[PDB]
């Protein structure tokens, strides 16, 4: 899997309340966090299933 | 516009609890289920003006008189969306001309609690130092929202002394305001940075980026609304 689904979530600098997901390796599995709406990572998803159909497995 | 039917009592991180319906232009975007994700103003009955950052959809919803969004019996206009219209310069990389404006459904309802904030003329010169107020639901602490609509007062800064701390980050289309005790934070975005224009409430900035933790001693970057109405009345014209 891609290197960067072992990043953690970021927020950017951009002041929205936006929900994503993020893939989280000491889990396994896609969790939610707040996204402030512009500059986002590659660990940045719209959906969980996206979510894990990329990073499922990091 | 710009005259709020319940005067705001003045003395977002630092910031304070408003007077129920004193901002009457402040909007709260959320999605199919209710959750606020950011903030907005209405320009007239039919229009709302936000970020272009907050990538407000036809599916999601305008609040409008809301104060409390934890109360569940509290009156309020939840407003469709008919369409979305996000400024095409908008630029994802440099958060540059950061607006979008929104076309309702069905008007909105103006009363009491509800109505417009009046928009500013393309070569109206708000000067540094200018004390002017921000609203919003956004984190009071860098954690969950308020319940509560926030209010801060904050002075406008000089590009010269914005780029102190941002350098080339800052772009034409944006005005910096802040640094000074207080901040916008996640869910402020969208809503207004509004200054008095003869005795009237005028929109001068959209929330839009700044610090990654809010800090109070960090300029706030909002769009420069001067720099973005043409679009605007333009857009309205069109539609």
């Amino acid at each position: 899997r891609p290197d960067f689904c072992l990043e953690p979530p970021y927020t950017g600098p951009c002041f929205a309340r936006i929900i994503r997901y993020f893939y989280n390796a000491k889990a396994g599995l896609c969790q939610t966090f707040v996204y402030g709406g512009c500059r986002a990572k590659r660990n940045n998803f719209k959906s969980a299933e996206d979510c894990l159909r990329t990073c499922g497995g990091a | 516009c710009g005259v709020p039917a319940i005067q705001p009592v003045l003395s977002i991180v630092n910031g304070e609890e408003a007077v129920p319906g004193s901002w009457p232009w402040q909007v709260s975007l959320q999605d199919k289920t209710g959750f606020h994700f950011c903030g907005g103003s209405l320009i007239n009955e039919n229009w709302v003006v936000t970020a272009a950052h907050c990538g407000v959809t036809t599916s999601d919803v305008v609040v409008a008189g809301e104060f409390d969004q934890g109360s569940s019996s509290e009156k309020i206009q939840k407003l469709k969306i008919a369409k979305v219209f996000k400024n095409s310069k908008y630029n994802s990389l440099t958060i540059n001309n950061d607006i979008t404006l929104l076309k309702l459904s069905t008007a909105a309802s103006f009363s009491q609690t509800v109505s417009a904030v009046c928009l500013p003329s393309a070569s109206d010169d708000f000067a540094a130092g200018t004390t002017c107020v921000t609203t919003g639901w956004g984190l009071t602490r860098y954690a969950n929202t308020p319940d509560r609509l926030q209010q801060a007062s904050l002075p406008l800064l000089s590009n010269t002394n914005c780029k102190k701390y941002w350098g080339t980050k800052i772009k034409d289309a944006m005005i910096c305001a802040g640094a000074s005790g207080v901040s916008s934070c996640m869910g402020d975005s969208g809503g207004p940075l509004v200054c008095k224009k003869n005795g009237a409430w005028t929109l001068v900035g959209i929330v839009s980026w700044g610090s990654s933790t809010c800090s109070t001693s960090t300029p706030g970057v909002y769009a420069r609304v001067t720099a973005l109405v043409n679009w605007v009345q333009q857009t309205l014209a069109a539609n």
